[PDB]
């Protein structure tokens, strides 16, 4: 009966900047491994970011690098995505989700197969003029 | 009397960490040669007792588990070690003997979608007395609100499971450990192994050993009768 | 009922498990002295279910001899102990109808036996804590079925606990005739020998007490020296205590049985001193 | 004509585990004292972890405690380093090597001093993504 | 197994040898020592 919260999201002009927080109310961080999922309209969905279990190593995806940013507090159990020089073409519904152990990238694995045991409701971010 | 091994060692599905099975066996054979054909392994680390000796020495009682954990942690199941994985879960006592085996297990402990039968506990009060086992499911307070619900926030579910997949590589491959702990004391006194001795011989001047007492001389067949409960022989000046 | 009565040549057993024939041999071990006194409880027959307070604690010094005559199979069980509570194990004989249990550990409450004016009535023990030694054999009283009036079965026991090892000695004799306590000598067969190493400072017998001169004993040793007679076949025949009487000592260091006319000089008669005077000077 | 052989190794993942094998051929073990020291490219010579003469006193360098443990059997005369959750960091050659006597931390020496009389190839073992 | 050859497992070299280093304290520290095993009984002695 666990359940993730997720916080943000909504109107945002291109060229602005947001922060997207999920929060974890059963379950506590540092311990699973909390990734970010997007989906657009007509489209399937694709994912963000990551941090590992144990201290945290940040994947990012292709089209993400260099913009993006990821990061996790164990004060509140809150996980940050950073938004920033958001584009035309980002204009979508994130989730973020969450799977026990360091499951973003261990071995030959990685995390763009959505396999991840817990789910969220989402939050819409929308750019436009 | 014999006992059977290959049923004890292995299982149809292994437990989790936090509720372990565990097999008391004694009076049998204590034959340790034949598990090599039914567990596949590459270690066997036999620390107390040879297995060319195992044979002839005596054990009075003997101890069977089995757990699955992961493989960052195999060596962790040593004594004096320290760490989550092994003060809250399973941790062995300081002056261990016996023969932990450990065995890469991805054929048969692993699913593509994902295998969640398995379990261990993270969050708990304090470090746990030496072979003790937990199993209660309660919530740990871990923050300064009260947790009297059933989930929130500064309130974590101390059991977490594992994220098995074939995909992943080592190190987080699933692991299964088969321990045989053996302990020697004494006071039974009928556990005993193997003492077993032959060949009697008669008419001719041999030493003699019978169950403590030794001695020189010939022994022959006597028109005597004991009674059931009487032992030795005995006559003037404590003589047998 | 506390009511004495003396015990005349009872209370002998096989100190060890050599053989001997034709022999006398003189033993210095915990026995049953000869003509000495035991105490007879009684259990009431109690017909209204509150009380009747038939069975208390006694004392559990060095060794205890027991024996008991009755037609029926009322007397059945017996728990051994020092504390009989939550933190100290205790131990348990319980004879089934063909089996017994032997369950040494921890027993929290034990408030009354069952006690209903029978199948399935003893409930003694609520909660059962870690323990092991489990023990399950041949019973060990075997009924022997009385006839024809005036024969019931003598059992007889001894139970002794030293250095770790508890011994039980037993006989059952057929007969008894008319008198509960009779003539005649019999030694005690040894049964079985369990290991525990707890030690014991009371005990309690187990009745069957729905409903029910004591035909109940109880005894105690003392470590005395006797004399035991092996035949050519081995079994005690006779035996003589040390310490009962001068003819006794007398017999004890002539070694044999009989003695002859004349004066034997047997032992040392010495005066013990009664006080210990301490006389030092008065230097403050 | 001592030679020690060393197996194992290879390309491993981050956060995975290995065993590397040391094995005398003309010396024994129980008697000697046996060291493992890694090397990368660009830095000098480190040591990892040693076992002792008698029975086994087990030491382990500051950057490799608690992840590192390390074994003898003389029933196949192999010392066995065990490696578990590697970093990006470890990528480096690894060399077996004996020294006469209980060498390793008696008095005010310790093993640090790479001067053990016998030596090996070693083995490379790199983690990498 | 036979130790005709020179090398391998169950097949070792007698001597063995051991090490010096200064930084070593009292425990394998080196101790020189010399034993005079001596002989008294009447006979026809020579030491004095
Ligand atoms: C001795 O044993 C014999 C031989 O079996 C037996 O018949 C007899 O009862 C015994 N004799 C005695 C006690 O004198």
């Amino acid at each position: 009966q666990v359940q993730l919260q997720e916080s943000g999201g909504g109107l945002v002009q291109p060229g602005g900047s947001l922060r997207l927080s999920c929060t974890a109310s059963g379950i506590a961080l540092h311990t699973h491994a909390t990734g970010w999922f997007r989906q657009a309209p007509g489209k399937e969905r694709e994912g963000v970011s990551c941090i590992s279990s144990g201290d945290g190593t940040t994947y990012y995806e292709d089209s993400v690098e260099g913009r993006f940013t990821i990061s996790r507090d164990n004060a509140k159990n809150t996980v940050y995505l950073q938004m920033n020089s958001l584009k035309l073409e980002d204009t979508a519904v994130y989730y973020c989700a969450a799977d026990p152990g360091a499951v973003c990238h261990s071995g030959s694995y990685y995390y763009t197969d959505d396999d991840f045991y817990y789910r969220g409701q989402g939050t819409q971010v929308t750019v436009s003029s | 009397n014999l006992c059977p091994f290959d049923e004890v060692f292995n299982a149809t599905r292994f437990a989790s960490v936090y509720a372990w099975n565990r097999k008391r066996i004694s009076n049998c054979v204590a034959d340790y040669s034949v598990l090599y054909n039914f567990a596949p392994f590459f270690a066997f680390k036999c620390y107390g007792v040879s297995p060319t000796k195992l044979n002839d020495l005596c054990f009075t009682n003997v101890y069977a588990d089995s757990f699955v954990i992961r493989g960052n942690e195999v060596s962790q199941i040593a004594p004096g070690q320290t760490g989550n994985i092994a003060d809250y879960n399973y941790k062995l006592p300081d002056d261990f003997t016996g023969c932990v085996i450990a065995w890469n297990s991805n054929k048969l402990d692993s699913k593509v979608g994902g295998n969640y039968n398995y379990r261990y506990r993270l969050f708990r009060k304090s470090n746990l007395k030496p072979f003790e086992r937990d199993i209660s499911t309660e919530i740990y307070q871990a923050g300064n609100k009260p947790c009297n619900g059933v989930a929130g926030v500064n309130c974590y579910f101390p059991l977490q499971s594992y994220g098995f997949r074939p995909t992943y590589g080592v190190g987080h491959q699933p692991y299964r450990v088969v321990v045989l702990s053996f302990e020697l004391l004494h006071a039974p006194a009928t556990v005993c192994g193997p003492k077993k001795s032959t060949n009697l011989v008669k008419n001719k001047c041999v030493n003699f050993n019978f169950n403590g007492l030794t001695g020189t001389g010939v022994l022959t067949e006597s028109n005597k009768k004991f009674l059931p409960f009487q032992q030795f022989g005995r006559d003037i000046a404590d003589t047998t | 009922t506390q009511s004495y009565t003396n015990s005349f040549t009872r209370g002998v057993y096989y100190p060890d498990k050599v053989f001997r024939s034709s022999v006398l041999h003189s033993t210095q071990d915990l026995f049953l002295p000869f003509f000495s006194n035991v105490t007879w409880f009684h259990a009431i027959s109690g017909t209204n279910g509150t009380k009747r307070f038939d069975n208390p604690v006694l004392p559990f010094n060095d060794g205890v001899y027991f024996a008991s005559t009755e037609k029926s199979n009322i007397i059945r069980g017996w728990i051994f102990g020092t504390t009989l509570d939550s933190k100290t194990q205790s131990l348990l004989i319980v004879n089934n109808a063909t089996n017994v249990v032997i369950k040494v550990c921890e027993f929290q409450f034990c408030n009354d036996p069952f006690l209903d004016v029978m199948e399935s009535e003893f409930r003694v023990y609520s909660s059962a804590n870690n323990c092991t030694f489990e023990y399950v054999s041949q019973p060990f009283l075997m009924d022997l079925e009385g006839k024809q009036g005036n024969f019931k079965n003598l059992r007889e026991f001894v139970f002794k606990n030293i250095d770790g090892y508890f011994k039980i000695y037993s006989k059952h004799t057929p007969i008894n005739l008319g008198r509960d306590l009779p003539q005649g000598f019999s030694a005690l067969e040894p049964l079985v020998d369990l290991p525990i190493g707890i030690n014991i400072t009371r005990f309690q017998t187990l009745l069957a007490l729905h409903r029910s001169a004591a035909a109940y004993y109880v005894g105690y040793l003392q470590p005395r020296t006797f004399l035991l007679k092996y035949n050519e076949n081995g079994t005690i025949t006779d035996a003589v205590d040390c310490a009962l009487d001068p003819l006794s000592e007398t017999k004890c260091t002539l070694k044999s049985f009989t003695v002859e006319k004349g004066i034997y000089q047997t032992s040392n008669f010495r005066v013990q001193p009664t006080e210990s005077i301490v006389r030092f000077p008065n230097i403050t």
